[PDB]
């Protein structure tokens, strides 16, 4: 219920707390990928705009490592678009969270951002608040009709649901289990390129939360302030991997395919190529703290240039741990009953 | 603390007349501001909250307005139910302190004190105290004096003042003039007159009895 | 139906505690404030605590801090107060509120005298009656005396209120630690004494109650 | 809904009740079940001058009878970690409680202390409500807009839910039923050594008391 | 969605500062695949079609 | 000294067990349908149709 | 909600109702069936009467 008439006054926010969307997802795939995500843009200015709302535009961005998904408050930014930054979260509010474009991840060419994926999501809505101040566009009045007592003014219709997602169970997890990719849905079939990968994942399943309660001072008898309550989150988290070797003979056909396709998994073969020789190396010299003018810039050329250096990632190295006999982990093991070995 | 004040805290009023109240303020304690009325027996009400936004109920013959340290409220068109004592009350910051409140009488046709006299009665006269009780009703306004003559000497201890209320259909007023006196010095003095005064005489209201006569 | 019904107030020994109780009759509790304050003579109303819509925001003043502690139950619709160690300020009378807004009031109950003092006085009661001689005048005032009750308050009703057009009561003054009264009413003399007339008194302190008919 | 604002004091608690997490498990070997659990860690040096957060370390152990299994707090300490000893429940407010490490348990070699093991678990909450003390951590301020008068005091965020488990049925049983070895997941097939097994069990729809 | 523009600034919160709007958004896309079926004229033919069209 | 308050939950057409066949493959014990006596102990527990 | 104090009395009894689970089950044998309840039975005979 909501009677009537009109209480407000200045500002009146308040504090809760709330839950969100239950999820689990995963990618595979060679290439980067990319994500969406709405923001404002520059409208025309030639008409003379009655209403005064911004424009909104999608961003097709390009996912980093630690950096938001979607939770349901519009695919947008929250930084340059609430200008009350005490509506949303404060977690989200000074980021800006994405979803993946499926279909336009569909309709890359090769497909080597997407080797393999798969969601599972469920929600319901709990409860139903709305929000107050000045709202953009008002009602026309010939849709309704007015009152007076209590019914004098209009109240705002600005409302917003609230996500309460759905139990969370371990009857249909999708981790601890081996997926062996008969067929890839696309053109490259689970074929990484210069040596990478990269892998996400999201779930909301591991997401409790670590409080700490630290007393200040001893007392026998309760004080609320003896205690400076902390808190912290953790996660933990494996994975495995097996592969296989093939072989490129690398024939014209083949020559012509590839570097018109990427250069730079050539570029680390050199076939045919003059600047990888060079000249002399790299000469280095050894450590002197003061002396030796030059310092620790990036202004001496790079080996290595990519505009994926500017993003940060979860750097993951496995140039040794490599081994051939695999009975000795329990997905080789898993393997043999698989592969009939 | 905040410490505000209401002013002018009586009001003596014809109704269909426009009738203004004031109340200002120790701190800068903007546009946050209630006003209420105590009515003895019901419940009290909440008129306008926020000095300007209006309650469930309350009808718009009501006006309050002002900001900063200044405020104004206004009222026209009475009606009988409003004969009560009303209060401003910051909450602006706890502690939640008052205006010293303002009572709202109705303005009548003036009257004089109706005077009984009476002597305490044998009961009390056994009993251990003497007051001799008189009754001054019937009057208006509020404001009257009574004088005690004790054989000719004037008594100020054991005086006890004590104001009725606007009553309910004739709406006059009344006070309590007990003299409170003990049993020998009721049986060395005989003769004792209340002597109310009012607007209305220059003669003070004089009534006496006689122990002699009853 | 929404009526906040007092329940708890009355004598404590000093450095004592006692248990207040504001019943209301019916709403949903959960959905609105609730708030206790009181009423000094000669003073302000005392806002002595508050409460939100469910029980989150509960505060008291500066005179109360650390001594006084707030309740309430919203099942039996029921708010709550209790204090410890008091003294002979929180002598005075005590309203229960309903918060219907933004921290604002719109509701107190009849209310109930929460005095710290030290023992009642059954009182003794004395009638004013016409006595010996004619009786003279269509219309006779008369009374009935009440003397020695401490502390506050008494009421004085007149053959159950149907004469309540013209019935007078007066309040009392503490003259050394006890409260002294009276009371009238303006009746024409068809009735008296033909028709027996009764002014009726009581005490909540003592529970005493004595009926006399003039 | 909170209607404004936070009042200070020192003492505030209450009785409240609630169930917990629902499960049914086992898991059998030849060699005792190891588990981890959180606890404290050494501070640090004190190059660092900044402020007061305690460490913090995971300590791996085999798990004896008697000791209390996780519910949703974190495998922790709760008299070292917590304080006050009054966010938990008297019964395993004085424990160190643990989650079994069968994923080091995966990576052991031979696989002595796994043969099987069964699990299934489910959960959602019931309420939320907040903790009562000083939160030692303050927020930055551009992130939002701070309000003034009645709401110039920023209340704290020290926000806990509180449990439910699901319905249960007799459909969801998993004890009672035949288990048959016919493929074990690591190198000793079923080979109890030393004549001896190491069995264990959680269940907690028979909890009621 | 939900918009929220402040009209003016200042260091002290009101809700009388911000304006709102709320906006519906909606994409579709679509891929079909089609097969040729030719069709011959005769009498009997040409008949039944003028009859539906 | 708290305690709960059970509750059950809803039931269906599905959740039912009777008005249908059954034709027992083989019984548990090493009697495999003897009975004896000319007598049989049949119980049934239902509280799912026990409206009041 | 229970929040400190108490209100208590001499006497706190209601009148509540509840409801309960979800029994569908089979039972056959041409013997008699066996329960089980807990009987209030003894210790041994000299437990130092420390608590009841």
């Amino acid at each position: 219920s909501n009677r009537y008439p009109a209480q407000p006054g200045s500002d009146n926010r308040e504090c809760l707390s709330m839950d969100y969307k239950q999820t689990q997802l995963c990618l595979i795939g060679c290439k980067p990928p990319t994500g969406e995500h709405w923001g404002k843009g520059v409208a025309c200015n030639n008409n003379a705009a009655a209403t005064d709302c911004p424009p909104l535009e999608l961003f097709n961005s390009i996912i980093e490592d630690g950096d938001m998904v979607d939770t349901g408050f519009g695919c947008m930014d929250f930084g340059t678009l609430q200008a009350n930054k005490s509506d949303v979260p404060i977690d989200i509010c000074n980021s800006t969270c994405k979803y993946p474009d499926y279909l336009k991840m569909a309709s890359e060419p090769y497909g080597d951002s997407l080797f393999f994926f798969l969601r599972r999501e469920q929600m319901f809505v709990r409860h139903f608040f709305n929000r107050a101040g000045k709202l953009g566009e008002a009602v026309p009045d010939d849709l309704y009709i007015k009152g007076s007592g209590n019914t004098a003014v209009i109240q705002s219709s600005a409302f917003f649901p609230t996500p309460s997602g759905s139990i969370v169970t371990s009857e249909s997890q999708l981790f601890n289990k081996p997926y062996w990719l008969q067929r890839a849905q696309g053109h490259n079939n689970g074929i990484c390129w210069g040596n990478q990968l990269f892998v996400t994942v999201v779930d909301t399943t591991r997401s409790t939360n670590m409080t700490l309660c630290t007393e200040v001072t001893k007392e026998g008898t309760y004080k609320n302030d003896n205690f400076k309550e902390y808190v912290r989150h953790v996660e933990e988290y494996d994975l495995q991997f097996v592969f296989q070797l093939c072989k490129i003979t690398l024939t014209a056909e083949i020559m012509t395919y590839i570097h018109t396709m990427d250069s730079n998994i050539l570029e680390d073969w050199q076939f045919g190529l003059t600047p990888p020789p060079s000249a002399s190396l790299q000469d280095t010299y050894r450590f002197v703290t003061s002396q030796a003018i030059t310092c620790q810039k990036t202004a001496p050329p790079k080996e290595k240039e990519d505009p994926l250096n500017k993003y940060t990632f979860w750097e993951v190295n496995l140039k040794e741990k490599f081994s051939a006999d695999l009975d000795q982990f329990p997905l080789g093991r898993k393997f043999l009953l698989q592969s009939g070995l | 603390d905040v410490q505000i004040t209401q002013s002018p805290s009586y009001l003596a009023a014809s109704p269909g007349e426009t009738i203004t109240i004031n109340c200002r303020a120790s701190k800068s304690i903007n546009k946050y501001l209630a006003w209420y009325q105590e009515k003895p027996g019901t419940t009290n009400k909440l008129l306008i909250y926020s000095g300007s936004t209006l309650q469930s109920g309350i009808p718009s013959r009501f006006s309050g307005r002002g900001s900063g340290t200044d405020f104004t409220l206004t009222i026209s068109s009475l009606e009988p139910e409003d004969l009560a004592v009303y209060y401003c009350q910051q909450y602006n910051e706890y502690p939640w302190t008052f205006g010293g409140g303002t009572k709202l009488e109705i303005k009548r046709a003036d009257a004089a004190p109706t005077v009984s006299i009476f002597p305490p009665s044998s009961e009390q006269l056994t009993s251990g105290g003497a007051s001799v009780v008189c009754f001054l009703n019937n009057f208006y306004p509020k404001d009257i004096n009574v004088k005690w003559k004790i054989d000719g000497s004037e008594r100020q201890n054991g005086v006890l003042n004590s104001w009725t209320d606007q009553d309910s259909k004739d709406s006059t007023y009344s006070m309590s003039s007990t003299l409170t006196l003990t049993k020998d010095e009721y049986e060395r003095h005989n003769s004792y007159t209340c002597e109310a005064t009012h607007k209305t005489s220059t003669s003070p209201i004089v009534k006496s009895f006689n122990r002699n006569e009853c | 139906e929404v009526m906040l019904v007092e329940s708890g107030g009355g004598l404590v020994k000093p450095g004592g505690s006692l248990k207040l109780s504001c019943v209301a009759s019916g709403f949903t509790f959960s959905d609105y404030a609730m708030s206790w304050g009181r009423q000094t003579p000669e003073k302000r109303l005392e806002w002595v605590a508050t409460i939100s819509s469910g029980g989150v925001s509960t505060y008291h003043p500066d005179s109360v801090k650390g001594r006084f502690t707030m309740s309430r139950d919203n099942a039996k619709n029921t708010l709550y107060l209790q204090m410890s160690s008091l003294r002979s300020e929180d002598t005075a009378k005590y309203y229960c509120a309903r918060g219907g807004g933004r921290y604002a009031m719109d509701y107190w109950g009849q209310g109930t005298s929460v005095t710290v003092s030290a023992k009642t006085t059954p009182p003794s009661v004395y009638p004013l009656a016409p006595g010996c001689g004619d009786t003279t005048g269509s219309s006779v005032t008369s009374g009935c005396l009440v003397k020695g009750y401490f502390p506050e308050p008494v009421t004085v009703t007149w053959n159950s209120g149907s004469l309540s057009s013209s019935v007078h009561t007066f309040p009392a003054l503490l003259q050394s630690g006890l409260y002294t009264m009276s009371s009238s009413v303006t009746v024409p003399s068809s009735t008296w004494p033909s028709q027996t007339v009764t002014c009726s008194v009581a005490h909540p302190a003592s529970s005493t109650t004595v009926d006399k008919k003039l």
